[PDB]
C-alpha cells in the first residue's frame, strides 16, 4: 500500500545541432528518446519537467514531432507531466506561442498553483517560467502566493527554471534565501547535476540530457547525465529516497598533443572509447598530419592546431589593469628621472596648473645637479 | 569619460515626425521592419550633440513635409546630468545647453566647443568609438596604419601625453631664457675655482638637460610608445578571449604593434584581406569589445552599434548574442538590428513601426 513516485527531468534542448553536425543533432534526440523510454518503463506516477525541452522558440518540425510523440505516450500510459517553460521557450513577441503549446493535451504548463492526488494523499505543486533578472522582483511576489497558498499542505514541490546564487556563481536571477520552504525543488537551467539538502527538503537540478558544451564532459563522468527518480513515499525525503537514472552520451576527449609521449596518450583515449568521440583541445602543428590518420576513429576534431613557435599557457590568468600612474613612474626611473616628479609635472600640466612653481620648487628643493 | 543616454525627444526628424524615447541601461535594443525608423533615432542623438557643422543640407534630416526640426536629448555624463537642444526654422537655428538646470553655453558656437570637452572626443573620434554607423563595423581595420594609431592614440589616453610633450617643449623655453639671462650676466666671467653665479650657470644648465630628458619621456618615440606596447598584449587577451566564442577554425589572433590583425590558421597567417565578409565582422566586433574591456575602469562609456550582425550567419549571430550578453565593461549598449537572436536576449526591446511614412516608437521590456 501507499506508493507514489515521480521522475524529475530537465534541459533536453531538443533540436540543438552542435558544431553544425547532423550527428550531434541525432545524439540529442536519441538521449531524449532514451529518457522517455526508461521513464515509460518506470511508469512513474508523475513527471516533473523543469524546462528547456526545446532549444529555440521556433524549433524544427522534427524536434517538435519527436516531442509530441514522446509526450503522447507519457499521457497515453496515464502519466501526469508538469512543465515550466525555460528561457528558450518563452515567446518574446506575444501573439506568437511558445512551442510548449504544441504539447498542451499531454502536459500541464505551470504558472500557478495545483494539487495532485496520489494514494488519496494530497500533494501541492507550484512553478513558473523563466524570468529575466530584470523582472526578478515581480517574481518574489509569485513565490509569496506560492508560499502562502502552500502553507496549508504537508508535502509541497517547487518548479522553476531560473539560476540561483550559490549554485551558478556567475549568471543568476535568484538567490538562495530568495525562496520559501518546500519539500523538493525541481530545477532547470544548470546543466551539471545538482542534488542537496536545503530548507528541510531536497533541492535538485536534473541537469541537461546530453553534453551541450565541451566543459560538461568532465562534469559528466563524475556525476552522469540523465534524470531524477524520486520516491516520495514516507513523510519526509533525504538524498536517500532520490534515485538517479543515468544515460550515455556522445564522448568527448581532450587531447593536448605536445610530444611523442602525448600523441600516444591521445591514441590511448580515442580507441579506448565507446563510440566515435568528439576530440578537442590543443595539438602542436608537427603532429597534425599524423592525427588526420585517425580521421575515421574520430567524429569531429575541434582541437586547435597550435603553431610550433608558441610553447606556453595562453589561457593563463594574468589580471592586468595597467595603472597608468604606477607605470609612468616605474618607467621614468628606469631612465634616471624623478618619476615621483615627472608624474606630478604631468597631473599639473593637464589641470592647467602653475608649472613654474612645481619646477621652481623641485629646482631649489630636491634638484641636486 | 563615463557617458550614458537617458531619453530623447525629436520633432520633424525624417520619419520621426514626433516621438520621445526612454533609454533604459543594459541590453537596449531597437528593432523593426526595413525603414521603420531605427537609425534616425541615432542620427538624431548625433545631431543634438554635434549638429551638422557646415551649412549642409537641412532638407536631409527634416521630415519631407515640414519646415522645422527640433531635437533634445537627455544623458548622464561623468556623473552629472545634462540636456542639449538644437533646432532650425526655415534657414536658421541655434543650440542651447543645460547643466542640471544651469546652462553652460547658449550659442551654436558656444555649446559647440562645450560639447567637445564634456565628452573628450571630436565629431569623428565619436563615430570611431561611441557611435558605430551602419556599414562601418569593420571600418577601423580598414584604416591606414597611421590613421589607426591616430584614433587609438585618442581612445587610449595617449593623445593627452602628446600634449604634455609639446607642453614640456614650451616649459623648456622658460628655463632657457632664464639660462640665457644668466649667461649674459656671466659675460666677462689654477687657484681659480668657480664663482656663485658660475655655480648657478652650471646648475641651471644641468637643469635644462633634466627638463628635456623629461620632454622626451613624453615623446612619440618615448613613453607614448611604451604605453602602447604595454597595451597590445592586454587587448589581445580580450580579442581572442571573445573571438574564440565564434568557433572559427583558427589558433589565436595576433594583435601587432600597430594594431594589425593577423589570423593564425594551421599553415599560415591570414589578414583582414583574406577573411570573408562574415569573418571580418567577427574580428571587427571582437576587437571593439576587446579594447572596451582593456580600459575597463580607465574610461567606461556606452556604445551604439547599428546592425552588428551584418553578413553574419545563423550560427554566428547567436554566438555574438551570447558574447554581448556576457559583456561587462559597458553599461549601455543599445543595439539596432532587425534580427531575432539579439531580441530574445535583450533587457529592453524598443519596437519601431512605421505607419505610412511616419514612424512610431513603442518601448517594451
Ligand atoms: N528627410 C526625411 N523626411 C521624411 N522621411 C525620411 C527622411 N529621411 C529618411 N526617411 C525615412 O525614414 C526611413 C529610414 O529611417 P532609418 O533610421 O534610416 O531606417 P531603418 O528603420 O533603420 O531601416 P533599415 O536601416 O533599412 S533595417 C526611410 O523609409 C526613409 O524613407
Ligand atoms: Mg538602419
Amino acid at each position: 500500500g501507499s506508493h507514489m513516485m515521480f521522475v524529475h527531468i530537465a534541459d533536453n534542448h531538443l533540436g540543438y545541432r552542435q558544431y553544425n553536425l547532423d550527428d550531434r543533432e541525432k545524439d540529442i534526440y536519441d538521449s531524449f528518446k532514451l529518457c522517455i523510454k526508461k521513464i515509460l518503463e518506470i511508469k512513474p506516477d508523475v513527471v516533473l519537467h523543469s524546462g528547456d525541452l526545446f532549444n529555440d522558440l521556433r524549433p524544427p518540425v522534427k524536434a517538435l514531432r519527436i516531442a509530441m510523440q514522446a509526450f503522447k505516450k507519457l499521457h497515453e500510459n496515464n502519466i501526469k507531466v508538469y512543465i515550466v517553460a525555460g528561457n528558450h521557450e518563452m515567446p518574446r513577441r506575444l501573439g506568437e506561442e511558445s512551442p510548449l503549446a504544441l504539447l498542451k493535451d499531454y502536459v500541464k504548463i505551470l504558472d500557478g498553483k495545483d494539487v495532485i492526488n496520489v494514494n488519496g494523499e494530497e500533494i501541492f505543486i507550484c512553478g513558473t517560467y523563466y524570468h529575466k533578472k530584470s523582472k526578478r522582483e515581480e517574481m518574489l511576489d509569485k513565490l509569496k502566493n506560492f508560499e502562502s497558498e502552500a502553507k496549508n499542505y504537508k508535502k509541497k514541490i517547487l518548479m522553476l527554471h531560473q539560476g540561483i546564487n550559490p549554485y551558478i556563481p556567475l549568471d543568476y536571477e535568484l538567490e538562495h534565501f530568495d525562496l520559501p520552504k518546500f519539500s523538493y525543488y525541481a530545477l532547470g537551467h544548470i546543466h551539471k547535476r545538482i542534488l542537496e539538502r536545503f530548507n528541510d527538503g531536497i533541492l535538485a537540478y536534473s541537469g541537461s540530457t546530453e553534453i551541450i558544451y565541451r566543459n560538461e564532459y568532465e562534469d559528466y563522468k563524475k556525476e552522469g547525465k540523465g534524470f531524477y527518480l524520486v520516491d516520495f513515499s514516507g513523510n519526509d525525503l533525504d538524498i536517500s529516497d532520490i534515485e538517479k537514472i543515468d544515460i550515455e552520451c556522445r564522448e568527448f576527449v581532450e587531447v593536448n598533443i605536445k610530444d611523442k609521449k602525448s600523441f600516444n596518450e591521445a591514441v590511448n583515449k580515442i580507441e579506448r572509447c565507446k563510440n566515435k568521440p568528439v576530440v578537442f583541445g590543443k595539438i602542436k602543428r608537427e603532429f597534425k598530419p599524423w592525427f588526420d590518420t585517425l580521421k575515421d576513429k574520430i567524429l569531429i576534431n575541434k582541437a586547435i592546431i597550435v603553431d610550433d613557435e608558441f610553447i606556453d599557457m595562453p589561457d593563463n590568468v594574468d589580471i592586468e589593469s595597467l595603472n597608468i600612474k604606477e607605470l609612468l613612474v616605474d618607467y621614468a626611473n628606469r631612465q634616471g628621472i624623478d618619476g615621483d616628479l615627472v608624474l606630478s609635472l604631468y597631473k599639473a600640466l593637464l589641470n592647467n596648473e602653475n608649472w613654474k612653481e612645481l619646477l621652481d620648487e623641485y629646482y631649489n628643493t630636491k634638484f641636486r645637479g | 569619460m563615463s557617458m550614458i543616454l537617458k531619453e530623447i525627444r525629436m520633432n520633424n526628424f525624417k520619419s520621426h515626425v514626433n516621438s520621445r524615447i526612454k533609454f533604459e541601461k543594459g541590453i537596449v535594443a531597437i528593432i523593426g521592419e526595413n525603414g521603420s525608423g531605427k537609425s534616425s533615432i541615432f542620427e538624431a542623438v548625433f545631431f543634438a550633440l554635434f549638429g551638422a557643422g557646415s551649412n549642409f543640407n537641412y532638407d536631409t534630416i527634416i521630415t519631407k513635409g515640414k519646415k522645422s526640426v527640433y531635437v533634445e536629448l537627455d544623458f548622464e555624463v561623468n556623473g552629472n546630468n545634462y540636456k542639449i537642444i538644437r533646432e532650425y526654422d526655415s534657414g536658421r537655428g541655434g543650440a542651447k545647453l543645460y547643466k542640471n538646470g544651469k546652462p553652460y553655453a547658449t550659442t551654436i558656437s558656444a555649446v559647440n566647443k562645450a560639447v567637445n570637452e564634456i565628452l573628450g572626443v571630436d565629431r569623428n573620434m565619436f563615430l570611431n568609438s561611441i557611435y558605430i554607423k551602419q556599414g562601418e563595423i569593420a571600418k577601423f581595420l580598414s584604416l591606414k596604419p597611421s590613421e589607426k594609431l591616430e584614433t587609438v592614440a585618442k581612445l587610449l589616453g595617449i593623445d593627452e601625453f602628446e600634449k604634455c610633450y609639446q607642453k614640456m617643449g614650451e616649459i623648456v623655453k622658460e628655463y632657457e631664457k632664464r639660462l640665457e639671462r644668466i649667461e649674459g650676466e656671466l659675460n666677462y666671467k689654477r687657484l681659480k675655482e668657480m664663482s656663485n653665479l658660475e655655480k648657478e650657470k652650471e646648475k641651471l644648465t644641468k637643469f635644462v638637460e633634466y627638463l628635456d630628458k623629461v620632454r622626451r619621456i613624453f615623446g612619440r618615440n618615448g613613453f607614448q610608445a611604451y604605453l602602447r606596447e604595454k597595451y597590445v598584449p592586454l587587448i589581445q587577451k580580450y580579442l581572442n578571449e571573445a573571438f574564440s566564442e565564434f568557433d572559427l577554425p583558427y589558433s589565436f589572433v595576433e594583435l601587432t604593434k600597430d594594431f594589425e590583425v593577423r589570423v593564425h590558421a594551421p599553415n599560415g597567417v591570414l589578414t583582414i584581406d583574406n577573411l570573408s565578409g562574415g569573418e571580418q565582422i567577427a574580428v571587427a566586433l571582437s576587437l571593439r569589445l576587446a579594447i572596451a574591456n582593456a580600459l575597463i575602469g580607465n574610461r567606461v562609456e556606452c556604445i551604439i552599434l547599428d546592425e552588428p550582425t551584418v553578413y553574419l550567419d545563423e550560427n554566428r549571430r547567436a554566438k555574438l548574442a551570447e558574447i554581448f550578453r556576457k559583456v561587462k565593461s559597458i553599461p549601455q549598449m543599445i543595439i539596432i538590428t532587425h534580427h531575432r537572436e539579439l531580441e530574445d536576449v535583450a533587457d529592453v526591446i524598443i519596437n519601431v513601426k512605421k505607419d505610412g511614412n511616419v514612424s512610431k516608437v513603442k518601448i517594451n521590456g
